[PDB]
């Protein structure tokens, strides 16, 4: 905590909108502030009624140029704790796959103008399956003397 | 409730008690026919290996309160066979010309523990021309206890009994030949109940599930992973003339649907069967609590099948004639 | 389409044989080992190599049963490939459910049976069931 | 001592003690006196939170709405589930 | 030819050295023995007080003593509590005949009597030492 | 009125979970039936 | 600390003077409507939400967003969390109720799982109390 | 002596009296808690609540018949037993019709299954017509007074059931006709069946039937198929 | 609250009060709650197997027209709670070494010598 993380990607994204002129919109959200079923969605075992999730939807608004999201780069930072839970439902997206499929066989594809990230304090509760397909960027606190 | 039966059949249906009627004389038989009969019912559930283990306990218990009673200090050493060995700094230097490092400590634990094994160190240090081959490595002749010791010790104690002398060999062997313990133990047990005792008699599923088991207790058959007892029941069911109704206790529609067959079966008196009951770890628990309370008709013989698995709730096997099955040794048997 | 193609390593082949040779024996394939080797990918590569329609059934999750029972009808008919990724991760309850089903299809499939009696449906020869997982315990599967 | 507690806004009692020692019986008494109404929680092996919450309403209303003197005796063998304490907790603190 | 075959079959038939049978008989004799040491206890303490009386390559070695030495303090400070959730189970195995969980910091055969595990660790420690001064 | 027992297995547990308990209500430790009580309750029950 | 509206914590023993010390100082503030929330082991981020839909209000600014402001006009709401360090941690050391707060303090808003629309806090600050994590049932607070 | 057997008897009877008071005042006024349904109708909510109250009272009425004071309020006790019972029986078949309808509602495509799309209109007709006589007089005891509603709702149950059964028989055929179809849940299937023309509203479902085939190619006319495009 | 694992006790009661009619129910099948109300009022012995999972709905009875409930336990180590211990009268039946030895000595004398049994029987 307090190493320059939240600030780093904030300057990077803000600066890229000039070297590319394209808007680098991001979407932060604590993956622990809400129940897992709200971060990806679930199925109502009474009518197959699917209740959308936070990430599921936030990934949709991009594939559907409702406001013209394709006209720029995206970022979905999970500023929250990391565990081998809400991360497994992404494996088929963090690697070659690129499709956050859902129990209802929604199969949500991942464009190339969209990027997913994490801003965790630690990974002591993370398995070799969580990170694996992810970009590790150490942010020692010693940076910000 | 199971034991009490062997006890009962001992006083009544004893195959060797059908003759003589004198009670004073009959007692002689029962006093011994208890271990034999008991071991027979139990040995049907005990896996080959464990078969002998139990035999020993019954022995020490039989020769109890007799001139053959084993010293609680010796049986204490058999189990507590110098388990502390990994911390005996004392030594036996005047014998380095025979026993080795870790080999020496053992002789001490024996002398240190059991009393009837204190003069040992000396007997060996004396006529070493006897124990030479015993401790003697490359011995193209299964190690042998010097008859000098077996007797020199027998008299060195009022305990001049054969059975006692036999047991003792095990102790000596456990300390210098941990691979002869299984053998010498067999010899000891036999000298008490006869070499015929441990003779694994072939079963006879006839009298068993028909004239030796009430409809109250099933016949669970815990087999070994890689073998199925299924066929066993089928071959006997049809070749006996009776009802039947197997069931795959694993599928979804196998739980509820099946049970019915069991209820009615016990109501009229028909045979049933349930294989791989282990596949249903959470179900069997229910069967138990139920089966327990439901007096069936004499012509009932609910069967069960699975592999030795911890799943089977204790209350399950306990209320039934468990039969352990396992592929025997030898290459011949495998081929056939 | 363009899809993905693994690298025919000396293992990918020794594996390609065990499956084909075993798949020819009217029996499903089961590649065990420490997660992260090819268990799933290789299986998918084989099917894609034979112009088949392999399917990856993700377990260790909410694995729907009411859905699985159905999909099987498709595999048997279409003649597709059913690959269960981490098939050992299913809850004992569910794991016992599916297992019982695969037992039905695979058994009847070894007898040539033109139609299975799952859940009578048509059974296609090209259909195949694959179950991946971690190595058992001391050699046992 | 049980009386003192009753005659006082937000007066609750935490009687710790051996079983069948008079904890309930003696509490019912002092309650019956000051005009309080003892309300129990008839439970069983087949209860639930969807049940406690419901009854938590019959009570909460009888006090806040109908201004009545109730003496809710809550025995340990009643918390047949965690949630029960969470409710009893806030209820004790801010009667809500 | 098969029926005419002798029941018993030695380990030589399996291309194994005749001695092989000696190892099997030994373990089987031990397991049987161990069982009798249980069916005796169930049909019938201050241990810690005793065991307490004990206690380019440059890169590798450094860790060998670091990670290992760290275990020394653990065993000393953890056991010293002879006279929570962890401290509880840590004493179960000591009274059941198994090496307490959190202690196995190094590769050691599953079935290894308590008395031995500790002994090894002791000698295994003087190992790291002799390297220090060296 | 909370009526629990000192023996109850989950004793020191029903505490930490809910602070209001040992912080709001008045804790009157009934304790065990004192020797003086046992005597009086016995003489009073065997009077007739 | 109260002027800047920071989630200060009044750590101290039982009856030290925490709850009191605060309520008194809060008086030196004209527009400071306080609310008392009693946390525990079950106090999840959801419960904290229930209190909002009973003191605050979701309004859609002329801009197009949607702010969460205290019902009373021109008044700062003070959400006082009595036993804030008691919330139980999941199977991965995480007091969801704390992360939820941090998300509203640093970020300034929380996602409303129903229409997935960012809800920014207007005039709703925080202030909690508790005992040192040294005491039982207590759970150290995340450095985040 | 005798002065205590009457006093207690008088109090033991007023209890049965008091009991019936809450029952006679709870059902002769209790109105079905309806809720608007997407501006098409209004279903009945709070089932478990109605059932629990019906079961409770019915249990106390059946047991209070072994009381030395039951003989008095025996006529009113048995009356409620009848009324309350008919109420629980009607609700059971109703909660079935309520559901059986809701499902089939979001479906009836219709031009493909007339044999059943028509059989539903007859059910949907009287249903919305009867629900009006209910929404107006929510008195649970009044609605139970409609012209043989039991024989009417039981018919809607059967009918509505006979329809859904045919559906599964149709969907089952659509699949046996196109193997792949077994991969798409009943949900997406019904959608794929209705959009037989608007290929656009189907493009998104292909990935769950064919391996690489992700999107079909249409000619400049946008009516005929030309080729196929893979996700890549 | 008969703590009888050997089952001898249960077998004793079912044969002792077979006249007064007894129901071998338990806290299992729903038939329980229905059986109690029957035995309770209509008067007649009972028997609730597996008391490990007893419901706090019986309390009113375990503390008081003409019947008797028999709580049983097949678990010889069943660790109960204070409440249950107080409102119940424990009856241990676990067969110890000495006890069983006595059962055999009798069941053997009554058979391997019934004559010397008619003497003590009839006489005394
Ligand atoms: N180059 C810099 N020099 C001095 N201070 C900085 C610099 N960059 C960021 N900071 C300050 O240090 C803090 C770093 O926090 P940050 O790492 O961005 O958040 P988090 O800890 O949540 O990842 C910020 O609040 C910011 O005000
Ligand atoms: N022969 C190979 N050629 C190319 N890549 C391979 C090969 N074998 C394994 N891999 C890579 O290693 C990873 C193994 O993961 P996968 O096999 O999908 O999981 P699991 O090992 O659990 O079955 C794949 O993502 C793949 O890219
Ligand atoms: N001082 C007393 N004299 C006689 N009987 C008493 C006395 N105190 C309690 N009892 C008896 O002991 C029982 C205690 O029950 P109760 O108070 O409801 O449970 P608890 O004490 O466990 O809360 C009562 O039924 C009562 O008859
Ligand atoms: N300076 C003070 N002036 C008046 N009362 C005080 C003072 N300090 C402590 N107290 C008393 O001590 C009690 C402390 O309780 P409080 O602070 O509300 O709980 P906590 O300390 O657990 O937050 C108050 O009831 C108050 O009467």
């Amino acid at each position: 905590s307090g190493g320059g993380k939240t600030t780093s990607w904030e300057v990077y994204l803000e600066a890229i909108e000039q070297v590319d002129n394209i808007k680098s919109e991001a979407h932060v959200m604590d993956p622990k502030a809400i129940t897992k079923d709200q971060l990806f969605g679930s199925l109502d075992l009474t009518t197959r009624e699917w209740t959308d999730g936070l990430f599921t939807a936030t990934l949709r608004r991009i594939i559907d140029n409702v406001r013209g999201e394709s006209t720029k780069r995206h970022w979905i930072i999970f500023d929250g704790d990391v565990d081998p839970e809400w991360v497994e439902n992404l494996n088929s997206l963090l690697d070659d796959n690129k499709l956050l499929t859902l129990p209802n066989g929604e199969r949500l594809a991942l464009p190339n103008n969209v990027r997913v990230m994490f801003e965790v304090q630690d990974l002591k509760y993370a398995t070799l399956a969580t990170i694996s397909r992810c970009g590790m960027v150490w942010f020692s606190e010693e940076i910000l003397t | 409730r199971a034991f009490l039966d062997i006890f009962y059949n001992l006083l009544n249906n004893n195959p060797n008690l059908v003759d003589k009627k004198d009670p004073n004389e009959r007692l002689v038989y029962l006093s011994k026919d208890i271990f034999s009969m008991t071991f027979n019912r139990v040995t049907r559930t005990l896996l080959n290996d464990d078969k002998l283990t139990f035999a020993l306990q019954l022995t020490i218990i039989s020769v109890k309160g007799t001139s053959n009673e084993i010293e609680e200090s010796e049986w204490d050493f058999l189990l507590k066979g110098g388990d502390n060995l990994t911390s005996i700094k004392e030594t036996i230097p005047q014998l380095d010309s025979l026993l080795s490092t870790t080999q020496q400590k053992w002789l001490i634990c024996l002398r240190q523990q059991v009393p009837s094994f204190s003069k040992l160190v000396d007997h060996i240090q004396q006529n070493s021309s006897d124990w030479k081959q015993f401790f003697g490595k490359d011995q193209v002749g299964e190690p042998i206890i010097p008859e000098s010791w077996i007797v020199a010790q027998a008299q060195l104690s009022n305990q001049q009994s054969t059975i006692v002398s036999n047991f003792r060999k095990i102790l000596l062997m456990k300390a210098f030949h941990s691979d002869r313990v299984l053998q010498y133990s067999h010899s000891f047990v036999c000298s008490v109940f006869g070499e015929d005792f441990l003779n694994t008699q072939e079963l006879d599923m006839a009298n068993i599930v028909e004239k030796e088991v009430k409809s109250s207790s099933p016949l669970l058959l815990c087999s070994v992973p890689g073998y199925d007892a299924s066929s066993k029941v089928d071959d006997l069911a049809l070749q006996l003339h009776k009802q039947y109704k197997s069931f795959a206790i694993g599928s979804p529609e196998g739980f509820e649907l099946a049970e019915k067959s069991i209820y009615a079966a016990a109501k009229s008196g028909t045979w049933v069967l349930l294989k791989n009951i282990h596949l249903a770890p959470q179900w069997l628990v229910q069967l138990e609590k139920k089966l327990h309370s439901l007096s069936p008709h004499p012509s009932f013989r609910l069967f069960m099948t699975s592999e030795i698995h911890p799943a089977l709730p204790a209350n399950l096997l306990r209320m039934s004639n468990v039969f352990s099955y396992e592929n025997p040794p030898g290459v011949k048997a495998n081929l056939l | 389409g363009i899809g993905e193609r693994l690298v025919q390593t000396p293992l990918t082949d020794r594996c390609y044989l065990t499956l084909t040779q075993a798949l020819e024996s009217r029996m499903g394939g089961n590649p065990f080992g420490p997660a992260g080797t090819g268990k799933t990918e290789t299986v998918k590569a084989l099917g894609s190599q034979l112009g088949r329609f392999v399917l990856v059934f993700c377990c260790d999750e909410g694995f729907d049963l009411q859905a699985m029972s159905r999909i099987f009808v498709g595999l048997c008919q279409c003649g597709a490939w059913g690959c269960f990724d981490e098939f050992n991760r299913l809850e004992e309850r569910i794991l016992s459910a599916v297992s019982q089903q695969i037992q039905t299809i695979q058994v009847a499939l070894k007898e040539n049976s033109k139609e299975v009696e799952l859940l009578n449906i048509s059974l296609h020869q090209d259909m195949g069931i694959f179950v991946t997982m971690n190595p058992g315990y001391a050699g046992r599967s | 001592r049980i009386d003192r507690v009753f005659r006082q806004p937000q007066g609750h009692a935490l009687l710790i003690g051996v079983s069948g020692g008079g904890k309930s019986v003696l509490s019912r008494f002092v309650a019956w006196m000051n005009g309080l109404s003892i309300y129990t929680i008839k439970v069983n092996n087949n209860y639930k939170s969807s049940d406690f919450d419901d009854d938590l309403r019959m009570l909460l209303k009888r006090a806040g709405c109908k201004e009545e003197k109730i003496c809710f005796i809550f025995d340990e063998s009643n918390v047949l589930e965690s949630s029960f304490l969470e409710r009893m907790n806030t209820l004790l603190a801010g009667g809500e | 030819w098969i029926e005419a075959l002798p029941e018993i079959s030695t380990p030589i038939w399996l291309g194994l050295p005749e001695n092989a049978e000696s190892l099997l008989l030994s373990n089987k004799a031990r397991k049987m023995i161990n069982d009798l040491q249980k069916m005796q206890s169930s049909e019938e303490s201050s241990s810690s007080e005793d065991k307490g009386k004990a206690k380019p390559l440059f890169r590798c070695f450094e860790r060998e003593i670091s990670t290992g030495g760290k275990l020394v303090k653990k065993i000393t400070n953890d056991l010293a509590n002879l006279l929570t959730n962890y401290l509880r189970s840590l004493t179960t195995s000591i009274s059941k005949g198994i090496v307490p969980k959190e202690w196995k910091w190094y590769s050691v055969p599953e079935t290894i009597s308590l008395s031995v595990w500790i002994s090894d660790f002791s000698k295994r420690m003087q190992q790291l030492s002799e390297i220090s001064e060296s | 009125v909370f009526t629990m027992n000192p023996a109850s297995p989950d004793f020191h547990n029903r505490s930490a979970t809910s602070p209001a308990l040992f912080n709001r209500c008045v804790l009157d430790w009934f304790g065990e039936w004192s020797p003086e009580a046992l005597f009086q309750v016995g003489s009073e029950f065997t009077r007739n | 600390w109260l002027s800047e509206h920071r989630p200060l914590i009044l750590c101290g023993p039982p009856g030290s003077g925490k709850t009191m010390t605060l309520t008194s100082t809060l008086r030196a503030f004209p527009d400071f409507e306080v609310v008392s929330l009693n946390f525990s082991s079950a106090t999840t981020p959801e419960l904290l939400l229930k209190t909002f839909d009973h003191h605050c209000e979701y309004k859609r600014t002329p801009s197009g967003e949607t702010v969460l402001r205290p019902t009373q006009l021109g008044k700062w709401l003070v959400v006082f969390c009595d036993e804030i360090n008691l919330p139980s941690t999941d199977k991965y050391g995480t007091q969801r109720v704390i992360t939820f707060i941090r998300q509203m303090v640093e970020k300034g808003g929380f996602w409303r799982t129903s229409d997935h629309t960012w809800i920014k806090l207007d005039k709703i600050q925080f202030v909690g109390a508790c005992n040192p994590p040294t005491d039982a049932g207590r759970v150290q607070l995340t450095h985040r | 002596n005798i002065y205590r057997e009457v006093i207690t008897a008088a109090q033991g009877e007023i209890a049965l009296e008091e009991f019936l008071k809450g029952v006679r005042e709870f059902w002769t006024t209790l109105e079905l808690d309806l809720v608007n349904y997407q501006r098409k109708c209004k279903l009945v909510r709070g089932w478990d609540d109605l059932f629990n109250k019906l079961a409770e009272h019915l249990n106390s009425i059946s047991a209070m018949k072994m009381s030395p004071y039951y003989k008095v309020f025996e006529e009113e006790a048995n009356h409620w037993d009848d009324r309350l019972n008919k109420v629980r029986s009607l609700l059971d078949v109703w909660i079935d019709v309520q559901r059986r309808w809701v499902y089939l509602e979001g479906i009836f495509i219709n031009q493909l299954l007339p044999a059943e799309s028509t059989r539903f209109k007859s059910i949907n007709s009287e249903f919305i017509a009867i629900l009006k006589k209910v929404s107006g007089a929510p008195l649970i005891l009044e609605v139970l007074a409609i012209e043989r509603i039991q024989q009417t709702m039981e018919r809607l149950s059967d009918l509505l059931g006979k329809v859904q059964k045919a559906l599964g028989e149709y969907l089952e055929r659509q699949r046996s006709a196109f193997a792949r179809f077994y991969f798409v849940g009943d949900e997406d299937l019904l959608e794929i069946i209705g959009n037989s023309k608007d290929i656009i509203k189907i493009q998104k479902h292909f990935r769950k039937m064919f391996a690489g085939l992700a999107n079909l190619t249409l000619d400049d006319e946008k009516t005929t198929i030309i080729g196929m495009s893979s996700a890549e | 609250l008969v703590i009888d694992p050997s089952g001898q006790a249960m077998e004793f009661l079912m044969n002792q009060y077979a006249d007064k009619k007894i129901t071998k129910t338990s806290f299992l099948d729903s038939s329980f709650m229905k059986n109690l109300e029957s035995a309770l009022r209509f008067g007649c012995p009972l028997l609730v197997q597996d008391v490990e999972n007893i419901d706090p709905v019986l309390n009113p009875v375990l503390n008081k027209p003409s019947f008797m409930i028999f709580l049983f336990t097949r678990d010889p180590t069943a660790h109960f709670t204070p409440d249950l211990c107080s409102r119940v009268t424990f009856v241990n039946f676990t067969v110890t070494p000495s006890s069983l030895q006595s059962q055999c000595l009798h069941e053997a004398l009554k058979t391997e010598r019934p004559d010397t049994h008619k003497k003590r029987s009839d006489l005394l």
